[PDB]
């Protein structure tokens, strides 16, 4: 046991509030392992993560731990799974399947969702945990 | 009616 790398997203929707759409989610923390893959959905199956949305697709994005070369941590990757709707981080889009290295804070897009992310890392490499946290009001501007 | 798991992604 060790220290655990941590990523904690916030989120926004604009009505979120209405027909619960992040009413699956759980908003504690939760640990998990590297080697899983988080999927993030409106399919309860093969998803972490559901959100009760029409137009979100069946399974919307992806993340991934690995670590960088040089580096002694984990870090994360977001792959994109939504041949409808681009995923956007940081202002740059993400196509089908596109993926990228997730900076250690971003923005993470799609549809009217807003996911706002931040790592800190931890020591251990086998587990991190994974926070969501729930933002009243929008988080651009 | 609509099963929603399932059904195809909405745009709009």
């Amino acid at each position: 046991e060790e220290t655990v790398t941590c990523l904690q997203m916030t989120v926004y929707h604009p009505g979120q509030l209405q027909c619960g759409i992040f009413q699956s989610i759980s908003f504690n923390r939760e640990k998990l392992p590297s080697s899983e893959v988080v999927k993030f959905g409106r399919n309860s199956n093969i998803c972490h993560y559901t959100f009760q949305d029409k137009q979100v697709s069946r399974v919307q994005f992806s993340l991934q731990l690995f670590k960088k070369f040089n580096s002694s941590v984990l870090s994360f990757e977001i792959k994109n799974m939504s041949k409808k709707t681009n995923l956007i981080v940081d202002s740059r889009e993400l196509g089908y399947l596109n993926k990228m290295d997730l900076p250690y804070r971003c923005m993470v897009r799609f549809g009217e969702y807003q996911f706002l992310m931040e790592k800190e890392d931890g020591e251990s490499l086998e587990f991190f945990e994974t926070q969501f946290i729930l933002s009243p009001r929008s988080l651009l501007q | 009616m609509t099963s929603f798991e399932d059904a195809d992604t909405e745009e709009t």
